[PDB]
RNA sequence: AUUUAAAUAAUAUUUUAAAAUUUAUUGAAAAAUAAAUAUAGUAAGAUUAUUUUAGUAAAUAUUUAUUUUUCUUUGUA
């Protein structure tokens, strides 16, 4: 119905401020016709690092070639 | 080449349902599906065979073929019984079965 | 017109150059068995215009010596049916002579530039499996083809081998002497 | 008693002697049996009428909101429109490798239609269009 | 629908007159007869 | 809803429970007959309990452990040894097993000794379980390889093969579980009640016996270095495997889903002629016995052996238009006479 | 109206092209006997009123 | 089967050789001679007949007749009736209660 | 559905379920039925007869 | 009743009466006793050998493939095919040769069959688009009248009036409801479907036909169907010679005559056909397993006065060959006339057939 | 309908066979 | 539990309970704990600490509970917790047609191993 | 015009009922007779075959689909 309750964890009953009520958002919980594959933007992608580790092995010596490691990509 | 209904091989003309098709050939109206069910515990009829669909291949006296029972044409001598043998008709003397020594014995059925 | 294996009307008016085509050797199968099966067919025509009563009741017997067809349909099926009947087997005669004359070519020239043995062996359709259409014993033991898998020889031993014999007393009858097996009746 | 299925009658022939065995595809149930009711499963027959209102009245027998285009119609034919029906390169192609038809001599729609690539119900007026479909030579 | 009229016509014999007699009444009796003694079969006894 | 089965469960009924009868070696053969065809080229026990010390003996057996299934096997034995009669089964089984444990602890003369006892026991039976000749010689043949003897090992399988070949029904096990397929109703949940498959090497133990048997012999060819041996036996053991999948086969009924006619179960589930004995008895081959003393119709020359009657008055052939007016039955006057003619002699 | 007259004789035999729904699985030996003499009598009869017309 | 002997003596089986119904046929072909090995001392009687009734019967030592239909039943179902046939005295049918118990 | 296929059957089938192992398959006297298996399936099919020898 | 229903096992007594017939019956002697009828596998005609005797060489087996000759025999005289044989994708792939009778009844010499013909393995669901085919068109549909509603001849106006009654509301009874009446949607034979056939499909169906025949060795080759006199009892005469059997009880016979070897005919040989009119069970059939395309001139609605079936307007006649004959009638007698015309007819049939890079070798094969 | 009708003995109508839609 | 709202149900899912009157074992783990939390005014609960279970059912002391888990076969009844009644079914369905292809693949690997040994001997015997 | 399938056949669609309408005859200073299949989920009433085998736009029903990861659990399409 309109219930505040609907669509939502036992546990988020606790937040009213986003009721989760509406057609198509029992759409896309169950995921229907037009939703079928929710989120369309997931966890498991980044638009930023493509997935792929960003390190320096080109170093000009091959000696010293992990020389840059761990570089940090954020405060961590 | 859509293969030949089944339902229409004529071996079944059952009696006007709920569920048919427009190719489903029922029965008349007023005239029930089985000959012998004048009532609904209306008996097979013993040795009597109704010959029905095909014209038959050996038609007894006995039978009824687009006939009625009508005794006097059906079984022209009672003391007398009809089956057919070796692909003709042919003509024994009616027995009836009797318990005697604990067998069952065959006696004239006239007498 | 077309239908010929040379061009369309509408292809010389064009002026398309058609002319010098390279020619390739074509065996016509297909065309053969259609030639075949008009031939086939222009007989069956001459035959059904041809149909005479001859009726073996003595009622209908005061027709007995007239065409079945009425003259007037007699003659117009002779027109339509028969004779158009013809022109397509023609068409088809007509298709495959033109390409016999090709196909000498061909074989000339390949036999010239290679020789009689390597020329005939390149002309030669003959596939690997050709024999399971054609004499099936020599391809048994390449691949099993059978309907009936379970009597082919590889997969013969599958089938079992009854003891019998004939009984005198029971009318010549052969019967076999194995003993059944006890079946699961229960639970 | 067990009547002859279809793989006992493939294995040993001798076993169909009569019509009744002849029985049709194993994908044949029968006769419809019973009523298909609208939001109740299937029904029997002589069962429970009570929900069928739906049935019954199934039994007996939006495009304004969206405006004209081309006082025609969209797609529409009309009398000499010119709409032919594909005939794709491979199929050709493949017509000819598989022996259907003759390189040497010109191909017509007439030689197409003898050799049967292409049947009678896709003739029409104008007749064919070549298509290069998957065709890199 | 199937009110088993075959079977039960057999036991009409059970019941006194009116019943035992017209067949569609002793029907009714015995199919009332065995359904209420099936319930207390099951929920009481 | 989907079931947890979290309380007990009363199992369901099902057509591979069938209880499926031992096979047994036919009465007049005896297995020292074939062995020589070979050389040629009640007091109350408690059985529970004693079963039960068995049942043990053989967990020890599996889990590798050998001296204690010999002990076990040994108390079981002298119970088994007490409570039956001679040469009776589960004495000859019993001591099969306790072979088998001697020779896995390397009491070697043990197990021999012990295997030849179960195999003159055989013989002096009755009519033997097919599955204890099988398993006994699959024994004495891996006890014969132990001892260092691999001629006579291999012999003792290729006889094992060459005994079930003879005597032993291939599609037997099977006769119940062939259609059962046809079953299932639903297609698109519950449809492994479609695909029901059960393994040969479980619903008969001789099978499976005999194949290992084989694979055993196999093996022991390989190391000898004997070709023709290896290729004769392996060959053996796919027939034999390809018997027993032939019998298996059918075709599917309907595919998808039906909707309730559940009383074509009985169709189903009967005794479906086996593909084996489909072949083995076909009608043409083994024939129907039929006497004419019990039927009204014999063929043209044999028309007298008929069931007899009293006075027989034959009419006519029985043309349906003698029951039309005049002119149709001055038709079909002469019918009969000649119909007579027919048939003389 | 349109029957397709122009197939009617065509067929091989005389029984042929020839709509007949009244019939059996099994004939007798006489209602064979008026099935031949019933196709011939149909051809012969419709060929036969054709030539009196036209004539 | 009371202080060892059967209360089944005879059992009547009616079938046709030739027209048509195997189950029957098929019945004394295979399961029959399994029965006829394992009680010998019930009396088998075969009614060949022109129109069987499809109907088994047996007869007990007191004289009381038992019957069961086998009309297009699978030899298995046939094999099986008999067995019925032999396990009971048919002396009395009680219901099985509480009160009914011990005898 | 899979036609014209003629042989033992059932070793066909047997080797069509090591190519398909999660589908459902069924034999019948004229053809093979493989559900759930669109055009790719027609694909691999077609390229596992050609590399046959068929 | 159903096996289910608690109907079945009524009749707990009386069935059987307890007495044997002192005629007929015994006991059960063992195993060792042979019982009339009595067979190990589901047989609904327990035809031996002896009842529906069959001619072939060998009484058909698993072991061997078809019951006829392999390869020709040596003390015989053998002809091959008429028309050169080819191996499409049902057919047998096995050599197929049988004896060829005389009219005396020894054999003559021997003929090989054609495998696309005679060698098309049998498969059921093929016979039965057949078989249903048969039954259903060869019903009488001009006797599946019935009336209608509106056909039923009472006044047209309200019976009686219904206000105040406790009669039923009731006008116009010439309903269905009364016994008078008539139905809304009866029966008649314009609304009853003919189906149509594909010729392919009766091609198929036919060969796995003679196939199934030839299989269990009821197949019989001859070199003409003729007779001295057009009379019957001359026709009997041959029967009794051959021992055919045509008595209505017995397993009957099924003639192609196509005439002879030297001298085929699509026609009946005039003699024969006369002469093979006859009470018994038997039959004669034209000489081909094809048949004509069916068509539909009123595939809609369009001619109003047809009274007809609605379907194919164009049945197959009575006298071809089908299912339903050959089940019926056991021995099938061909003459070699008609194996010709079978073989002609159905030639480039069987060649139109094969894949392509085997056509190609056609014209080099010959 | 019934042989003794009174109803069908006396010729009303007769039925065609009913057109089809386009 | 049908006298309880459906958020208990869930619950008493998890807890693996169905009707009133089964039992269960379940690990101590804190998921667990927020479980039976829930629940509380229907389950009742007993605890055993492992030492104390190592005794209630006979287990020598120095075998631990993993290697005990890490021999029992997954096989067993009802094997998994799959999201809907389709997917179980085509669970049990590939169960079977892996045994199918069990045997299948035992008769192939002998039809491979038999084809060498021709080989190898047809190749030896001619050389 | 970059770019994959295909079993080419249609003919059917409950059942009983108004007050009505319409056409054509007869009669009297609208009535009767004769013809039609008008319409009736708020007028209504009937609708023929037990022993069963998956749940409750959105819902329900019919056929059919996805083995998407954690201690357990889950009908989602």
């Amino acid at each position: 119905a309109r219930s505040p309750l609907a669509n939502k964890s036992p546990d988020e009953y606790g937040n009213t401020w986003d009721p989760r009520t509406g057609v198509e958002w029992y759409h896309r919980l169950r995921r229907r016709g037009a939703y079928r594959h929710w989120p369309w933007a997931r966890w498991n992608d980044d638009p930023v690092r493509q997935h792929q580790e960003l390190s320096c092995r080109r170093t000009f010596s091959a000696a010293v070639t992990g020389a840059n490691e761990g570089v940090p990509l954020w405060n961590y | 080449p859509r293969p030949a209904p089944r339902f229409a091989m004529g071996h079944m003309l059952p009696h006007r349902s709920n569920v048919g098709s427009q190719f489903l050939h029922t029965q008349r109206h007023g005239s029930r599906s089985t000959w012998y069910k004048k009532h609904y515990f209306s008996l097979r009829p013993f040795a009597i065979q109704r010959h029905h669909g095909t014209t038959p291949r050996i038609l007894l006296d006995r039978s009824l073929w687009k006939s009625l029972w009508i005794t006097k044409l059906q079984l022209p001598d009672i003391n007398r019984w009809e089956r057919v043998v070796n692909s003709r008709r042919v003509t024994e003397d009616r027995y009836a079965f009797v318990e005697e020594e604990g067998v069952m014995h065959k006696v004239n059925w006239g007498l | 017109s077309g239908a010929f294996g040379c061009g369309s009307y509408r292809s010389v008016v064009a002026g398309t150059q058609n002319v010098p085509r390279r020619m390739t050797f074509y065996p016509s199968a297909y065309e053969l068995i259609q030639l075949h099966k008009a031939h086939r067919e222009v007989i069956r025509h001459f035959y059904v215009r041809d149909k005479i009563f001859d009726n073996k009741f003595p009622g209908n017997a005061l027709a007995n010596g007239l065409f079945k067809f009425v003259p007037n349909r007699r003659e117009n099926y002779h027109m339509r049916e028969l004779m158009e009947s013809i022109r397509r087997r023609s068409i088809w005669m007509h298709r495959i002579k033109q390409q016999r004359e090709i196909n000498a070519k061909v074989v000339e020239n390949m036999e010239v530039k290679y020789g009689k043995k390597a020329a005939a062996s390149m002309l030669c359709f003959t596939t690997p499996d050709s024999n399971a259409y054609f004499a099936p014993h020599r391809y048994q033991d390449v691949a099993n083809s059978w309907p009936n898998y379970w009597q082919h020889p590889s997969v013969n031993h599958v089938v079992p081998k009854p003891r019998w014999r004939r009984h005198r007393e029971l009318g010549g009858i052969t019967r076999v002497e194995d003993p059944f097996a006890v079946q699961a009746s229960d639970y | 008693q067990h009547k002859w299925n279809h793989w006992d009658q493939y294995l040993n022939p001798q076993i169909t002697q009569s019509i009744k065995d002849l029985t049709p595809t194993p994908e044949y149930v029968g006769m419809r049996c019973g009523h298909n009711m609208i939001k109740m499963g299937w029904m029997k027959i002589g069962g429970s009428w009570k929900y069928s209102r739906g049935y019954n009245d199934r039994r007996r027998v939006r495009f304004m909101l969206a405006p004209r285009v081309s006082a025609g119609g969209p797609r529409n034919r009309y009398e000499g429109k010119l709409v032919f029906s594909p005939l794709r390169l491979s199929k050709l192609l493949w017509a000819i490798d598989t022996g259907r038809i003759n390189p040497n001599e010109v191909i017509t729609l007439y030689h197409l239609r003898q050799a049967n690539v292409v049947g009678e119900r896709e003739i029409v007026w104008p007749g064919f269009v070549l298509i290069s479909n998957g065709v890199r030579r | 629908h199937y009110r088993a009229k075959l079977e039960l016509d057999r036991i009409r014999s059970m019941l006194r007159g009116r019943a035992r007699l017209e067949r569609k009444v002793g029907l009714k009796r015995l199919f009332f007869l065995m359904r209420t003694q099936t319930r207390y079969r099951v929920e009481q006894q | 809803v989907t079931r947890l089965y979290t309380s007990y469960y009363t199992g369901v009924l099902y057509p591979n429970q069938l209880v499926q009868p031992k096979q047994r070696l036919p009465a007049d053969v005896s297995v020292s007959a074939i062995l020589q065809k070979r050389s040629e080229p009640r007091p109350y026990v408690p059985l529970g309990e004693v079963a039960k010390l068995e049942l043990q003996g053989d967990y020890y057996m599996e889990g590798g452990m050998f001296q204690e299934a010999l002990e076990h096997y040994g108390v079981v034995a002298k119970a088994y040894n007490y409570a039956y009669p001679e040469n009776h089964a589960q004495r000859i089984g019993i001591r099969i097993k306790l072979s088998a444990a001697f020779r896995q602890t390397g009491r070697l003369e043990s197990s021999l000794a012990n295997i030849e006892e179960v195999l003159r026991m055989l013989d002096a039976s009755t009519r033997p379980s097919l599955e204890l000749i099988c398993e006994a010689l699959l024994e004495l043949g891996i006890t014969r390889e132990a001892l260092g003897m691999k001629r006579e090992a291999t012999e003792a399988y290729e006889e094992a093969l060459e005994v079930v070949n003879s005597f032993h029904n291939w599609g037997e096990s099977h006769r119940m579980l062939r259609l059962l397929p046809r079953l299932g109703r639903r297609f698109n949940y519950n449809f492994e009640e479609k695909f029901v498959y059960f393994s040969p090497f479980d619903y008969d133990r001789t099978f499976a016996l005999v194949d290992q048997c084989l694979e055993r012999a196999e093996t022991i060819f390989n190391e000898i270095g004997d070709v023709e041996g290896a290729i004769r036996v392996l060959q053996q053991r796919k027939e034999m495997i390809d018997k027993k999948f032939f019998n298996m086969r059918d075709f599917a009924g309907r595919i998808h889903t039906m909707r309730g006619h559940w009383k074509r179960r009985a169709q189903h589930l009967t005794n479906a002629p086996t593909p084996d004995e489909l072949l083995r008895y076909s009608p043409t081959i083994h024939q129907v016995h039929r006497d004419f003393k019990y039927e009204l119709t014999a063929p043209i020359g044999r028309e007298k052996e008929v069931m007899p009657g009293v006075n027989r008055l034959v009419l006519d052939m029985g043309n349906p238009y003698r029951r039309r007016g005049r002119l149709s039955n001055k038709m079909l006057k002469d019918a009969d006479h000649k119909f007579a003619n027919y048939v003389r002699q | 109206g349109f029957t397709m007259k122009y197939k009617k004789g065509t067929g091989l035999w005389d029984e042929d092209h020839v709509n007949d729904y009244k019939t059996n699985r099994y004939l007798s030996a006489r209602a064979t006997m008026r099935w031949y003499q019933e196709m011939e009598r149909h051809q012969t009869r419709n060929s036969l009123n054709a030539r009196r017309a036209t004539q | 089967s009371r202080n060892g002997e059967l209360c089944l003596k005879k059992v009547i089986i009616s079938y046709c050789p030739s027209n048509g119904a195997p189950n029957t046929r098929q019945f004394l072909a295979t399961h029959l001679p399994h029965f006829h090995a394992k009680y010998p001392s019930v009396s088998i009687d075969l009614r060949p007949r022109l129109w069987p009734e499809m109907a088994i019967t047996g007869v007990y030592r007191d004289g009381s007749e038992r019957s069961y239909n086998t009309k297009n039943l699978s030899p298995m179902g046939i094999f099986l009736r008999l067995n019925n046939l032999v396990s009971t005295a048919n002396d009395y049918d009680q219901p099985f209660c509480a009160s009914h118990l011990h005898f | 559905r899979i036609q014209q296929v003629e042989g033992d059957m059932f070793r066909f089938e047997e080797e069509l379920l090591k190519i398909f192992p999660t589908k459902k398959i069924f034999v019948r006297s004229h053809s093979i039925y493989v559900y759930n298996v669109a055009l790719d399936g027609r694909m691999v099919l077609h390229h596992w007869l050609l590399g046959l020898g068929f | 009743s159903s096996i289910f229903s608690p109907r079945y096992d009524w009749r707990t007594s009386g069935v059987h009466d307890i007495a044997p017939r002192d005629e007929g019956d015994f006991l059960y002697q063992g195993p060792q006793h042979v019982l009339p009828g009595a067979h190990p596998l589901p047989l609904h005609h327990p035809h031996n050998t002896i009842t529906r005797p069959v001619i072939s060489p060998y009484i058909p087996s698993p072991q061997r493939s078809h019951p006829y000759f392999t390869a020709p025999l040596p003390e015989l005289p053998h002809f091959s095919t008429t028309k050169p044989i080819v191996y499409t994708y049902g057919t047998m792939k096995e050599r197929i040769i049988a004896p060829v009778f005389n009219l005396k009844n020894e054999v003559i010499y021997t003929r090989e069959l054609d495998p696309f013909i005679f060698g098309m393995y049998p498969e059921v669901e093929e016979l039965s688009k057949n078989l249903t085919y048969w039954m259903v068109r060869c019903q009488n549909f001009a006797s599946k009248w019935d009336y209608e509603t509106r056909e039923i001849w009472r006044k047209a106006k309200k019976n009686w009036p219904n206000t105040g009654m406790g009669m039923p509301r009731v006008g116009n009874r010439k309903n269905h409801l009364y016994t008078w009446g008539g139905r809304t949607k009866p029966s008649k034979p314009w609304n009853m479907l003919m189906p149509t056939m594909d010729v392919k499909t009766w091609s198929k169906s036919n060969r796995m036909m003679l196939t199934l025949k030839m299989l269990q060795g009821r197949l019989q080759v001859v070199d003409r169907l003729t007779l001295e006199e057009p009379t019957q009892e001359c026709y009997l005469e041959l029967c009794r010679n051959m021992s055919w059997d045509v008595r209505h009880t017995g397993g009957g016979v099924l003639f192609m005559d196509g005439g002879s070897r030297i001298t085929p005919s699509s026609e009946f040989d005039r003699a024969f056909f006369f002469g093979s009119f006859f009470n018994g069970r038997n039959k004669i059939v034209r000489p081909t397993v094809l048949c004509d395309e069916q068509y539909d001139y009123n595939k809609t609605a369009a001619k109003q006065r047809m009274k007809g079936p609605k379907g194919a307007k164009n049945p197959i006649p009575i006298n071809r060959f089908n299912a339903y004959d050959a089940m019926k009638h056991d021995r099938l007698v061909i003459t070699e006339g008609a194996l010709m015309q079978l073989e002609d007819e159905l030639y480039e049939h069987k060649l139109q057939i094969l894949p392509p890079h085997i056509r190609n070798q056609l014209p080099e094969y010959g | 309908p019934k042989m003794g009708c009174e109803e069908i003995t006396r010729k009303a109508r007769r039925v065609q066979l009913q057109p089809t839609e386009y | 539990p049908f006298k309880h709202s459906w958020e208990v149900n869930r619950m008493l899912r998890e807890l693996r309970l169905e009707f009133k009157g089964q039992t269960t074992i379940v690990p101590d783990i804190p998921q667990v704990r927020k479980r039976i939390w829930r629940v509380r005014h229907i389950v009742k609960v007993d605890v055993l600490d492992l030492d104390e279970a190592k005794a209630l059912i006979g287990v020598p002391e120095h075998i631990s509970f993993t290697d005990l888990a890490s021999q029992l076969p997954p096989s067993f009844g009802r094997v998994k917790a799959v999201p809907s009644p389709v997917i179980r079914s085509k669970m049990n369905f590939m169960k079977l047609r892996r045994m199918r292809l069990r045997d299948v693949l035992h008769r192939d690997a002998l039809e491979l191993r038999l084809l060498e040994l021709k080989r190898s001997a047809m190749k030896n015997a001619e050389q």
